[PDB]
């Protein structure tokens, strides 16, 4: 008995672990569980590749499951780690299986940086090992038949899934062994051999000759088509070709011998003889020409015994005419066999070591959701602040609401009194003065950290350069200059950040000293404050003036509008939607993730109720300011201009402006502080990254 | 923007 199998492809060993670990750590928070279990996984993955591929040796189902295990695992990894985005220099190198190319060689290799290459090759080896296990089977035996029939149909299916898979993965020309045409021929050889096994099972089980003829004819159909595919392309080892031809003939002769036993049974005697004669011719021919590859004697003895016995009976008794082959009905065909679809998992007891890991597709949708959400929220905050700033400025330049609460010109208007006490409560000028004083100190701290860090790199570099000059032979590591350039680039980066911060300190210093004194007044206790604001005569027709009640009410609703901006801002900030689960769904039920359309509709459900109100705020402000200014323009006409109330008038406008400035400055000075504090965080880490690289070197 | 909270956050 002789069946075709395929030899395994050889690979060079490659470290799977360390290029994958580089990513894992750059993805998740260092020193955590979501980074612990994945490094334990990527190293066991590297080991598994070694057991699956590292040696072409073992030859039974123990080593096959390990190969299948590896196939399934590699297919499970793909949607995680970013392979569909070329930048990992994990490059796989395989040899052609058959020592075959489209050039005059002895061997040919292909190194490729692709998982699609890795998985075609593993699959091919899965297929090939399966073919070898099948060929080894004892076909006298019911477990043998069965294991052979299942392995050939596996190989055929694996070979065929490679055929439909190679090109779109392998963005190159594949080695001959894994190219569509070869792999389509291998698939058909494996299917033909499965049919062969089923023909043997039916024979062993003493099934009807009509069934056996049809299973054998079908096997011949498969073998003939594979033979034909080989006739004008030599891509398989040298033995494949004549074995296909012999097996094609043997399966025809079998078809004919069984159909002959059918003709006899039906008393078609000349037909028995013509079919036996054909069987004999085919087998005579197989024995002379393919003697090296098959043994066919028993079958030939059996044909001859049948032929002689049938010719004795015909010549003496029946006198039936022997027809020509061309006038005989075709024997039918019956396939019992199929190419096994490839569907991960193909191994028994499979578990994805990286199942818990989130697909890359989701990150580049979860991080992208963030940049759209952030755009929307900041945008909204900024619009509102910029609006409130503009309203307060307009109000101040019109002495509102002070003017309308200014009964005489003798006391502190209630609103200025409210703002004053509000400034005093927040600590008065002491709080601004203290924050101004420490801003140069939080700057200096950060400069010290950046500078101490770069000094380190410099020190180490100097001694490294001096050791290379003196101990040329004893001292050859890559220079410090080169190891350090990545860190030195973060260095000059941080420098740029610190400069923009200094410029920002400028704006805040200039503002603070330009507004200090008026603020100091606003913070004085109420009787003292009153004495410093000039008195004036009331323009007494401010009883229940209608131009006043309108201004009062317009200003009240403008107030309403700006207090409402605070809750809007806080709710804009306090809410969030975790979007992972949505993306999980969109990916598991559909092909890919369409984040653009999916996030926009979610941002609209979560933030729409708020972005609506924010836009309604601006328009409402625009309405209010327009007719506040046409209403004031009338109000000023009624109450005249002398210098006693002009002076009081400026002092009041300037006191309202002082309040806006205390408020703007406290906030700028806190933004400054937080910035300079969070920058010490980032820079302490940087100091450690520098001391670590100088301690290892 | 006053202080470079943009540069700081992406770091």
């Amino acid at each position: 008995a002789t069946f075709i199998s395929v030899q395994l492809k050889k690979t060079s060993e490659v470290d799977l672990a360390k290029p994958l670990v580089k990513f894992i750590q750059q993805t998740y928070p260092s020193g955590g569980e979501e980074q612990a279990q994945y490094c334990r996984a990527a190293e066991e993955l590297s080991k598994l590749r070694r057991a699956a591929v590292g040696r072409p040796l073992d030859k039974h189902e123990g080593a096959l499951e390990t190969l299948l295990r590896y196939y399934d695992q590699i297919c499970s990894i793909e949607p995680k780690f970013p392979f569909s985005e070329n930048q990992i220099c994990l490059t796989f190198t395989w040899k052609d299986a058959f020592d075959k190319g489209s050039l005059f060689g002895g061997s040919v290799k292909l190194a490729l940086a692709s998982l699609g290459y890795e998985k075609s090759c593993v699959l091919f080896n899965c297929a090939a090992l399966a073919s070898q296990i099948a060929a080894e089977q004892n076909l006298d035996n019911d477990e043998g038949l069965k294991i052979a029939a299942k392995h050939y149909q596996f190989a055929s299916g694996a070979f065929l899934h490679i055929k439909e898979t190679v090109l779109s993965a392998l963005s190159r020309e594949p080695t001959v062994d894994i190219s569509p045409d070869t792999v389509g021929t291998l698939s058909l050889i494996m299917l033909a051999q499965a049919q062969e096994v089923f023909f043997l099972k039916a024979t062993r089980d003493k099934m009807k000759d009509a069934i056996i003829a049809k299973l054998a004819n079908q096997a011949a159909d498969y073998f003939g088509d594979a033979f034909k595919q080989c006739q004008y392309k030599d891509t398989l080892p040298k033995e494949v070709f004549p074995v296909l031809a012999a097996k094609h003939c043997i399966m025809q002769a079998n078809a004919e011998y069984h159909q002959s036993i059918l003709a006899k049974q039906q008393y078609y005697f000349g037909e028995e003889i013509a079919r036996l004669q054909h069987a004999a011719e085919l087998i005579k021919t197989v024995a002379s020409r393919y003697d090296e590859y098959v043994n066919v004697k028993d079958f030939s003895d059996k044909i001859n015994r049948a032929l002689a016995a049938a010719k004795k009976d015909n010549d003496f008794i029946y006198h039936d005419r022997v027809p020509d082959l061309k006038d005989l009905d075709p024997i039918g065909k019956a396939t019992l066999v199929k190419s096994t679809p490839v569907n991960v998992p193909i191994s028994q007891k499979f578990t994805d070591l990286f199942e818990k890991m989130v697909p890359v597709s989701v990150q580049q949708s979860l991080a992208a959701y963030n940049q759209r959400k952030a755009d929307l929220v900041n945008r909204s905050i900024a619009q509102m602040r910029e609006a409130t700033t503009l309203a307060n400025g307009v109000l101040a330049s019109l002495n509102l609401p002070a003017a309308i609460e200014d009964v005489s010109g003798d006391t502190v208007p209630q609103s200025i009194l409210t703002k004053s006490r509000s400034v005093i409560e927040q600590g008065g000028i002491q709080t601004v003065d203290q924050l101004i004083k420490e801003l140069p100190e939080l700057l200096q701290r950060n400069r010290e950290i950046l500078d101490e860090s770069l000094r380190l790199l410099d020190e180490e570099e100097a001694t490294d350069n001096d050791l290379r000059a003196k101990f040329k032979e004893r001292w050859q590591r890559t220079p410090s200059n080169e190891l350090y350039k990545p860190l030195r680039a973060e260095g000059t980066n941080f420098r740029t950040v610190l400069d923009k911060a200094v410029q920002a300190d400028g704006q805040v210093k200039e503002c603070y000293q330009s507004h200090r004194d008026t603020i100091v007044l606003l913070c004085k206790p109420e009787p003292e404050l009153n004495a410093a604001i000039p008195s004036a005569n009331p323009a007494k027709t401010m009883q229940g003036s209608e131009v006043v009640n309108v201004l009062k009410s317009l200003l009240s609703n403008l107030d309403e509008v700006k207090k409402e901006r605070e809750g809007l801002e806080n709710d804009l900030k306090s809410v969030n939607f975790d979007m992972t689960s949505k993306f999980l769904t969109a990916l598991a039920q559909d092909g890919v993730i369409n984040e653009e359309a999916l996030s926009v509709t979610e941002l609209d459900r979560v933030y729409g109720g708020l972005t609506t109100k924010v836009q309604e705020s601006l328009k409402k402000q625009e309405g209010l300011l327009k007719n506040i200014q046409v209403s004031h323009q009338e109000f000023s006409k009624m109450k005249q201009s002398n210098n006693e109330a002009n002076l009081r008038e400026e002092v009041l406008k300037n006191l309202a402006t002082a309040y806006d400035n205390f408020v703007e400055l406290v906030a700028n000075l806190k933004e400054g502080t937080k910035f300079y504090n969070e920058l010490t965080e980032i820079l302490v880490r940087f100091q450690n990254k520098c001391s670590d690289i100088v301690f290892a070197r | 923007e006053l202080y470079p909270l943009a540069s700081l956050r992406s770091l």
